[PDB]
RNA sequence: CUAAGAAAUUCACGGCGGGCUUGAUGUCCGCGUCUACCUGGUUCACUGCCGUGUAGGC
């Protein structure tokens, strides 16, 4: 009847802060004690923070963990039981039509090619990704992927990619408990520049003499934010009104690349998350098979979706 | 630094806009608690009477 | 209200922890940032927020346990 | 009755401690909240409540030991 | 008398110290309470006793040293 | 603000690491430079930034865990 | 074209003296603040051919 005044969804696909280390190639099968790289200061009359591999290391290793929690349609808070029951019936109808297999395949594709290496993937020579399934503190299943053969644009097929998509689909459905450990080795070069996550500080002053650019670090170890990893492996959305050639972008309501300055899925056209969701739950209108993927991906991401009334 | 993803409950062309536009980012400050990178167990302790 | 105003207040939800608020010119630039867990860290955070965010004038306000670490009526006003 | 009114008053049931009240647009937003046990904490809490509540204008009232920490009439009224 | 009346008087047995009375619909709810020892705290106590107990309207009375801390648009409502 | 000021504040984005600010004669000379991951290195860097950047009248501010590694006479010049 | 037309109240002074406000007291009970997130466009330097000036290498 009416959209709820409060409506909140928890985060599935919950990552952690990616930790960086350095070493030599042909040693990835014993890399567990590699030294963590550190940020340093450098004067240019300004002071910047830079990061660099050691002069004996030519390979970067990034490590983080991942969970999938299941129960995508159930909201965390609500205000009327009618809208929640209609929403549960709608998402149950969706999962009874088709399970979480397309989204899981695109997530396993985004894990396969190491897209969470944002700017240190461009000048790479060879990338290798290793994914472990942790069951009881040990390793239950190992996947090893080549990331330069698995491109970014098109979504190809592979047997082990289907196996990882089955694991993520079983985790997203609610029939298992999946904990993944993701490690990525990139062969940048002997002592080249790595790119940690840049810092935003809302308390930094304005007068001159202040630091111009500081980087992220976790207990004197250069790291990447977890939200950048989430935005990296959330880029599965390609069914928008622009032509083919720009590539897939991330799943956001009014899906907008803010760094460029453009905003696809404007609310003047009927192709954003909110109106398609309102037509799905209120006016019994399914937009397409493709837009259901976008709406359910936007529910897996989560948010605060509340109309005033 | 995130995007503005909420219901634009004002007008489309608002003279006194009570929010901001979609092509611009919004910067926020939040608290967060995590586990350390080597610790995987959380312990919670209290007393009862 | 021309000078930048910096205030340091103690939270009563748990005692011994402070917060700092900065206002430069008619707008709040820092709201309730964690000062510390003792008067020394609160005084240090107040002087840090007055060093930057400051025009040629500023003003620091705090309790009589935090304003003892700041030098007496010398670095408190400008 | 347009600006936000901030009042700081000493508790007579034990001397030395203060409490703050904040009213905005005829509605009492803060009623008898603890400010502190010295005039400096009272002045810091009053300036914080004038910064957060009452965006266009404000008036700060209080004792003469408390208003000695705020600059004289420059930041008390707006 | 419909509105609330807050009167700040000075004690003539000890000059400099003030006291406050609140009227509140024809039966006094505060009698000779201790206001401050200076006009500023008397003004603060008067505005506190006008904020409470003055729900529709109020009138604040007092001396010229006391009412010099309240602007002229905040004394009557 | 004639005495040079040296403050040591803990960065709240990761607990346990410190940063020092140094101001001399109205303008700042060091803004948010890294110190160690323990109060000992932070106090040592505060002493080193007190030797340079002001020969007379330095002030060293910091926590009680930081100002416990230096003697009481070496905090205010 | 006025109950019209005119006009010096001027000086001085001692209000004084005393005092016991007294006691007494139980404010008191209860509680879910929840949810999501790309700091990024941006390190025109080091040192040399060279007496300046203006060629070049990475």
């Amino acid at each position: 009847l009416s959209t709820a005044s409060v409506l909140a969804f928890e985060r599935k696909l919950d990552p952690s802060d990616a930790l960086m280390s350095a070493g030599a190639w042909a040693q990835r099968d014993a890399s567990q004690e590699w030294p963590a790289v550190t940020v340093r200061e450098k004067s240019v009359l300004q002071t910047v923070d830079v990061a660099n591999l050691p002069s004996d290391a030519d390979t970067l290793k990034v490590r983080f963990t991942l969970r999938v929690l299941g129960g995508a349609g159930t909201p965390s808070a609500c205000n009327d039981a009618a809208y929640r029951d209609k929403l549960l019936q709608t998402v149950a109808t969706y999962v009874n039509e088709q399970g979480f297999a397309e989204l899981a395949r695109r997530y396993a594709h985004n894990l396969a090619n190491a897209r969470f290496l944002w700017r240190n993937r461009v000048g790479a020579e060879a990338v290798e990704v290793r994914i472990n399934h942790i069951r009881q503190g040990e390793v239950a299943r190992t996947w090893r992927f080549d990331a330069l053969a698995i491109g970014l644009r098109d979504f190809k097929a592979d047997a082990e990619l289907d196996a990882l998509a089955e694991l993520i689909a079983s985790g997203l459905s609610g029939s298992g408990h999946v904990l993944l450990e993701v490690v990525a080795f990139a062969r940048i070069g002997d002592g080249q520049e790595v790119f940690p996550s840049q810092e935003l500080i809302l308390d930094k002053g304005d007068k001159k003499g202040q630091k111009s650019k500081t980087l992220y670090s976790v207990r004197d170890a250069a790291a990447i934010h977890s939200q950048k990893i989430g935005n990296a492996l959330r880029t599965i959305d390609t069914w928008y009104p622009d032509e083919d050639g720009l590539g897939p972008i991330a799943v956001e309501p009014y899906g907008s690349v803010t760094s460029q300055g453009k905003a696809y899925r404007q609310p003047k056209q009927k192709l954003d998350f909110y109106t398609l969701l309102d037509n799905w739950v209120l006016r019994d209108e399914a937009p397409a098979v493709e837009q259901q993927h976008y709406v359910i991906a936007n529910l897996i991401r989560g948010g605060v979706f509340g109309e005033a009334e | 630094r995130g995007t503005i993803s909420n219901r634009l409950k004002t007008k489309d062309r608002d003279p006194a806009k009570l929010d901001a536009s979609i092509q611009s980012p919004n910067l926020q400050t939040v608290d967060v608690a995590n586990l350390p990178s080597d610790a995987d167990t959380l312990k919670v302790r209290f007393t009862l009477r | 209200s021309r000078p930048t105003v910096v205030t340091v207040t103690e939270t009563p939800r748990n005692p011994g922890s402070y917060e700092v608020n900065v206002e430069r010119d008619g707008k709040m630039v820092v709201g309730r940032a964690r000062a510390g867990s003792d008067p020394g860290a609160a005084a240090a955070k107040a002087m840090q927020m007055a060093m930057e965010w400051g025009s040629p004038n500023y003003v620091i306000l705090g309790s009589n346990k935090v304003l003892a670490f700041i030098p007496e009526q010398l670095r408190v006003k400008m």
